[PDB]
């Protein structure tokens, strides 16, 4: 056993040196800073044939020590999976793995994130929604961990590129979004990254607009670093509507995948503008004519039927449309993002309300405070 | 401002934003009552008001508490609206400022015109009782 | 299981004269011997005999769950006659009624399965008493999500949006109007109908208390507003 690890002990210049003091770890039987010495070996990109060798001993280790969390154990198989080229034999290692690691912390979202990491060559649709769906079921309890939500994502995103409902992939990045604290890593891949995000959530159907989230802190920044045509067209999707100039700037921008979507936008764009007329207005004042719509639209009389009633079916707005002059009534709104100014005209509305409560009431009172006694 | 206490239960709750699950405990509404003999011991401890008296005090000193007491309410809390954006960023702002702002901007809310014909609808229906 | 093939006896009685509503669960009950099957062609043509009746039976409470029951199996929705039959019901609007002659046009020539335009046009006077009856359906269709929406209308619109004559018009308006699903108001020289609406007390019920329903979001409005503030505040 003390050959097997003395064979490998020297991989190349320089780590014998170190190695000196990793066979000395083990001497003295502490096999923590050994795990992240080893693991920064592992993490350290070599042939790799050092890894795959001493795989053994570390197995060796784990048998009798019984106790290491099987996540350094993932941590070296993500490694060793690379060189080994075959995702099969890697599975029956890693279900092996699965099946002979337990402890208090659940093994079971690790190891699950780990298939579903190698399960991208299977190629894909049997097993994976059935394993993916039992990653988030066994992470509902306790996710304090942080770290494997993150693989949730890889997993999700990797089960999402068949294409794959877009409107579901604003949702698993958002979830991504929201699970690295620190982004911690070049924006470089991050600018197409929230790119075509940008992308399949302004496609989805089920989301037309969502401007509010369009300014999410964390991704205002890799925004900045994106061109400005998409930015000021989801400013179009923001407020707009039409704005055909934007709307059009963003097939000058994207050529693939929007020549699909692209009357689904000009739909959704189409029913944005109910929300925004009515709501824009102080008003209500809240019935419109056809000569707004239509024009605003700019489609034909025959189609704001449809165009009006769609969003009344989105439930936007349940309003209701008179024919007799092609006149449409709108009732409540739909709440859109809005600003410090608005808060401000907002505490102008509200003390205008202090002060006539305040008024009036005391009048009446005022009046009775007499004969209370 | 009101009536004491407070209640918030436990719930993971999420977020939109897909942050891993975090505990925001949730309100709920506190209401205070009694069954039988509980009613006995503080009913008899007020010794203070009179009770109710029914129709005629009560119901306008309700119109100053709550009145008075949502005016204060809303002024204090848009007062931290506008302090917590001057101060304590980040979110803070986000989330639901737009969202909750908008649904204060759901309503402002005018005629004309059917408000117009809910006035003197409203003066047809004090016709009756005066 | 004779007595469940029995079913496929009775249907000819129910739904030969005037019942279009009895086939509605006992097309279903039919529905229960391809479940055992082990079938194909009868299995298959079940299955478009069965969702292709919801024009039959006249609209009612009953035939919003009804569909809704059926509808979401993953056996179903391979047909793309019931795409057009579900995005008809969903979500309503409007669509020419050419483009649905075009679609319920091509199952004749569509099959693989002859059962549904057996049942339906394998019949000419049941078949035409079916081409009229979809013609009040999808009037109907249109008058129901209409009059909701009505305030008033003008008579020509209405003509040009149903695909119809105006006297066609009035006829689908009359005996719609006697069934007393909707309260009408039509007068056709001055060019003014109008469809709705309350028709309430309405100087209590409707501005007094829908007025103070909203005037309840009003009072909860700061109630709801901190707790939402407080939630976004505490978890970051």
């Amino acid at each position: 056993v003390p050959g097997f690890l003395q064979q490998s002990q020297n991989s190349g210049p320089g780590q014998p040196a170190v190695w000196h003091r990793l066979e000395e770890l083990y001497t003295k039987k502490l096999w923590h800073q050994l795990t992240l010495q080893v693991l920064d070996f592992v993490q350290d990109p070599c042939f790799a044939q050092g890894d795959g060798l001493i795989k053994l001993y570390e197995n060796f280790i784990s048998e009798f020590e019984h106790r290491v969390n099987p996540l350094s154990l993932v941590e070296i198989i993500l490694h060793v999976v690379r060189q080994m080229t075959d995702p099969n034999v890697a599975l029956t290692f890693l279900e092996k793995t699965r099946e002979k690691v337990k402890s208090s912390d659940e093994a079971v979202i690790l190891c699950k994130t780990a298939i579903g990491a190698l399960k991208l060559n299977i190629g894909d649709l049997q097993v994976t929604k059935e394993t993916i769906e039992d990653v988030e079921e066994m992470l509902n309890n306790l996710p304090g961990v942080t770290s494997v939500h993150s693989r949730f994502y890889d997993l999700s995103s990797k089960y999402y590129q068949t294409i794959g409902n877009h409107a579901s992939y604003y949702k698993d990045a958002l979830r991504f979004l929201g699970c690295v604290d620190i982004k911690d890593l070049p924006v470089s891949e991050q600018q197409e990254r929230a790119f075509t995000l940008g992308l399949a959530g302004l496609l989805g159907e089920g989301v037309f607009n969502f401007g509010e989230l369009l300014m999410h802190p964390v991704l205002e920044s890799l925004r900045n670093t994106d061109r400005q045509w998409l930015i000021d067209t989801l400013y179009a999707f923001n407020s707009g509507n039409v704005e055909r100039f934007q709307t059009l700037k963003t097939a000058w921008g994207q050529q693939p995948d929007l020549a699909a979507n692209e009357a689904q936008l000009l739909r959704k764009i189409q029913l944005l503008c109910l929300m925004e007329m009515t709501f824009t207005r102080p008003a209500n004042h809240r019935q419109l004519t056809f000569e707004e719509i239509a024009k605003s639209a700019k489609i034909t009389v025959n189609e704001v039927e449809l165009l009006v009633m769609k969003a009344l079916s989105v439930g936007l707005v349940k309003g209701s449309i008179d024919e007799v002059d092609k006149r449409v009534h709108m009732t409540w709104v739909q709440p859109r993002v809005l600003d410090l100014q608005q808060i401000k005209g907002m505490k102008d509305r509200l003390e205008f309300w202090c002060t006539d409560v305040k008024s009036m009431e005391m009048l009446v009172e005022h009046q009775a405070h007499d004969i209370l006694t | 401002l009101g009536l004491p206490t407070e209640a918030y239960i436990s719930v993971e709750e999420v977020h939109d934003d897909g942050t891993p699950t975090s505990k925001t405990f949730e309100h709920v509404t506190s209401e205070i009552g009694a069954e039988e003999a509980e009613e006995v011991g503080v009913e008899h401890l007020l010794r203070d008001i009179k009770d109710t008296t029914v129709g005629t005090l009560s119901q306008r000193i309700t119109n100053q508490v709550h009145g008075l007491k949502g005016l204060n309410s809303k002024l204090l809390d848009i007062r931290s609206y506008l302090e917590k954006v001057a101060t304590g960023k980040l979110p803070i702002n986000h989330q639901i400022i737009y969202q909750l702002q908008d649904v204060f901007n759901l309503l402002p809310d005018v005629s004309l015109q059917e408000f117009v014909k809910a006035f003197y609808l409203k003066t047809n229906d004090q016709m009756v009782v005066v | 299981k004779l007595k469940l093939k029995y079913y496929n006896l009775m249907i000819q009685l129910d739904q030969h004269e005037g019942s279009y509503l009895s086939i509605c669960k006992h097309y279903r009950a039919i529905y229960d011997t391809p479940c055992i099957q082990a079938e194909s062609e009868k299995w298959q043509q079940a299955l478009k005999s069965v969702v292709l009746y919801v024009i039959l039976a006249p609209f009612d409470n009953e035939q919003s769950d009804l569909v809704h029951r059926i509808s979401g199996d993953k056996k179903l929705e391979e047909i793309p006659k019931y795409k057009d039959l579900l995005k008809l019901f969903t979500t309503m609007e409007l669509m020419r009624w050419s483009t649905l002659v075009e679609d319920y046009g091509m199952e004749l020539r569509k099959g693989s399965l002859e059962s549904p335009a057996t049942d339906v046009f394998g019949s000419t006077e049941e078949g035409e008493k079916r081409w009229k009856d979809l013609k009040n359906r999808v009037v109907e269709h249109n008058i129901r999500i209409m009059a909701k929406y009505y305030t008033r209308i003008t008579m020509k619109r209405m003509a040009q949006l149903l695909d119809l004559s105006v006297d066609e018009s009035e006829a689908f308006l009359s005996n719609l109007v006697v069934n007393k699903t909707i309260f009408a108001k039509v007068d056709r020289l001055a060019g003014i109908i109008n469809f709705q609406r309350p028709k309430d007390p309405n100087n209590l019920l409707n501005d007094w208390s829908q007025k103070l329903n909203s005037l309840m979001s009003l009072v909860n409005k700061t109630t709801h507003l901190i707790a939402k503030e407080e939630m976004i505040h505490n978890l970051q």
